[PDB]
């Protein structure tokens, strides 16, 4: 199985050229495109090496960099124009498809704030036309921007199939935090660490998840509830990387209840001692969880690339979701009521109103209809 | 003449099927039915 | 079942073949698809001579009830696992194959 | 069995003089013709050591050459003078024959694009009338043109029984994409490498192929779909150079399925691997073929010579070859409704469409009837 990346606007091919960097250094792959003499499945990501890429000014940056040998601002405005060349990207899309040996799915990296974020909602009804039996997992990242906002975000809950939040308010704060910056440069960093940890188990082969779906299958319990965030620690025993990765801190986030969780532990740790903590973290009770269903707490090991210490990385499902999309949806009527149908911005207004309504009664012991 | 061409071949494709029937039924002499068809075909 | 990566592509290619019933299958079909496994998997990069034991065993229904691995051993290394040993891993790798198909068929749902 | 291989137009003596460059090197031959001390069966080609050419103002150019010691634009024009030099080019052919031991076939090398269209349209209306018995393989060129150009190939197709492909246009993308060029000298080249390349297995004895007709039978099913395509890699096992061979960027040709593949391997490569290659072909599936008859792939050996690393060549019956016609046929109609019977050209422009119809029914599942 395969699984192509596509990159949209300036922040998904900033974001996706910082995750190929960081994904050809943690395997033995030089900027060349050429492997280095210096175990780890790459069949996945590198094609026989080549990128699986799809990229759509800052092109030329990337072409003039050590890297070359790898491979207006509204929606409408940025909806239309994929109209009128529609049948140009694809040809790329479908050819390498067809090049490739089992498709599985399409990792989007963009960001929902505007040419691209038009470009990205016009692509993903496309790929549900064709493509009917392929996982679109979209790593969107937050920020007339509550407009566009909301707009695909009418997209996102009904053509994407999963989907990883990243808002900039809650990265921005941790380069003032914890590593005081006073760059777009710098909190990229960040992000490619969270989106190279994400697909750990499916480059270094285990026992388990071996497999896009294997990840999604646990936390998504219903086609409607897709949204994840994410919580990376090390910015040591196995029981201090889960205490640590449950505390507010540590969220890249700005009542409520848990509804699964998957823990990612990268390091050389101790395989023998995870069991028990597990049974220990449920004791003290560090985390709630839904009433209706049962849900419980995953942790995945994995090894770090010994060609370049103990970290963490967590997904999580929380409802305290419904208050991200609850600032874009206010945002949005105090500006309808200040200002060739506009019919569009109405269905998108309603449509996130179900989600939002499906989170508050998600959390319920009668979520059962 | 035109009825013995067509009676050339029952007989001859009735003999092939014979061969890769034995061919295969071992525990190389497998690899060789992969040389004998290579579309697929004589998949009766 | 250790390797994870093998018997993912392993359980995608005996779909279409174990759904038949047992009457219907003979093993010398099979050979040719855990052949092909074994190439595209990352299992390629491996010793030639453990891969020259590998192979498959048709126990005596459905394919699902019939189909798994041997890997005989003969000579020294056999004083290792003394006919007992391989009577016990198959004994495992039922209950292995079981809690592997169980998962597929509920991420097939999913 | 010896091969009597003739030279017409400006473009046959072109390629012959460098197909016979290639030749006299490929062995330890001197320009002057004779053997240089410095296994491999040279008596197909040559007699002894002079070839076996019937050449026919480029001639001065071979004169001047340090090979001396070796040896208008209408298509009417080219088919009448022939006639009026009937008995003089017959007298050398037919003295060349007797000579020989036993004649085996006509390798005609000839452009279809002036005179040589014209008089290789009489020699191969003429050589069925004599000699009977002869295969007659044609390394024809392609490029009033449409008009030349489709004449030859009424002639072509009920009487060559065999012909190899070689379009300029497509080798000239070769030319600029891995050669950077920017001429018929350079192009020419690699015409001189296919053609050597080619008759490898006649001139180097093996397990099989011996003789021309055992390359001829293998691959042309039925008298009418005889032509070929080909395909050069080298321009680092057998799995390499099958792959390659298989790329749409390496055949020279500007549904679809093959019919029979013959691969000629010229390296040292051990072989044990080679049926692996050949197991891995067929799994990944990067060639299809026809449905209705059993079609099989076909792989061959040699060994390079001496006194000249892994290459490859693959003789190809590929369905593609249609396209080449309609080109053809297109602009035929088009010059058609543009400007003593002009009946030739309306006969020989019903006999092409049968061809085309032949080779889209060759796809078919019931190409039979
Ligand atoms: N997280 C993150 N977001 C970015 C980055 N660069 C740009 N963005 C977002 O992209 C938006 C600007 O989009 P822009 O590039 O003007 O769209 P375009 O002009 O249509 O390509 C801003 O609102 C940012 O939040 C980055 O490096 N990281
Ligand atoms: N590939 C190749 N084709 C050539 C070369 N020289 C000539 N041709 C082809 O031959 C055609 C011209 O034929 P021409 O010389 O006029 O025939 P003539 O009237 O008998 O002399 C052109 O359309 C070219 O495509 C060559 O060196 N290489």
């Amino acid at each position: 199985r395969e699984i192509i990346t596509l990159q949209l606007g300036q922040c998904g091919n900033q974001i996706g050229f910082e995750f190929w960097k960081q994904l050809c250094a943690e395997h033995g792959i030089s900027p060349e495109a050429i492997v280095e003499e210096f175990t780890d499945r790459k069949d996945v990501f590198f094609y026989q090496y080549i990128p699986r890429a799809v990229l759509l000014r800052v092109i030329h940056s990337i072409l003039n960099s050590p890297y070359a040998k790898l491979y207006g601002n509204n929606w409408a405005s940025g909806f239309s124009q994929g109209e009128k060349i529609h049948e140009d990207i694809f040809d790329i899309i479908d050819r390498e498809a067809d090049g490739s040996d089992s498709l599985e799915g399409f990792v989007l990296c963009h960001s929902i704030a505007g040419t691209g974020s038009g470009l990205g909602s016009y692509l993903l009804e496309r790929l549900n036309d064709r493509y009917p039996k392929k996982l679109v997992q979209t790593y969107s990242v937050f920020p007339v921007q509550p407009y566009n906002s909301l707009l695909t975000l009418k997209r996102l809950t009904q053509n994407a199939d999963c989907l990883v939040v990243l808002d900039n308010t809650a990265l921005n704060r941790i380069a003032t935090d914890r590593l005081h910056i006073q760059s777009f440069s710098q909190i990229n960093q960040l992000v490619s660490t969270i989106m190279s940890a994400s697909t750990t188990t499916l480059r270094y082969p285990g026992y388990m998840n071996n497999d896009l779906i294997g990840l999604i299958a646990s936390l998504i319990p219903t086609p409607r509830l897709h949204f994840l965030m994410t919580g990376y620690t090390p910015l040591t025993t196995v029981l201090d990387v889960m205490r640590r990765l449950l505390q507010p801190k540590n969220v890249m986030v700005s009542n409520h209840c848990y509804i699964a969780i998957l823990n990612i532990i990268q390091g050389e740790v101790d395989p023998t001692q995870v069991h028990k903590s597990l049974q220990r973290i449920r004791e003290r009770k560090l985390a709630n969880f839904i009433p209706w269903g049962p849900a419980s707490i995953q942790v995945a090991l994995s090894r770090k690339s010994p060609y370049l210490r103990v970290s963490g990385l967590m997904m999580a499902n929380h409802t305290s979701i419904s208050s991200l999309f609850e600032r874009t949806c206010r945002q949005y009527d105090k500006l309808r009521k200040r200002e060739d149908n506009f019919d569009e911005m109405d269905t998108s207004r309603e449509i996130v109103q179900q989600l939002i309504d499906e989170y508050h009664a998600a959390t319920r012991p009668d979520y059962i209809s | 003449f035109e009825a013995t061409i067509n009676k050339f071949d029952k007989n001859f494709s009735a003999h092939l099927l014979d061969l890769l029937a034995r061919l295969s039924i071992y525990s190389g002499m497998a690899s060789v039915i992969s040389r004998l068809d290579f579309n697929g075909f004589y998949t009766e | 079942l250790g390797q994870g990566d093998f018997i993912r592509h392993l359980m995608d290619l005996l779909k279409p073949e174990l759904v038949r019933p047992a009457t219907t299958l003979y093993q010398h079909n099979l050979t040719g698809i855990l052949e092909t496994a074994v190439r595209a998997t990352n299992a390629q990069f491996d010793s030639p001579e453990i891969l020259r034991r590998l192979d498959v065993r048709l126990l005596e229904d459905t394919g699902w009830d019939v189909f798994s691995l041997d890997y005989h051993v003969d000579g020294p290394i056999a004083t290792v696992f003394t006919r007992e040993c391989m009577s016990h891993y198959l004994r495992v790798f039922n209950f292995l194959w079981r809690a592997k198909r169980m998962e597929y068929i509920l991420t097939d749902i999913r």
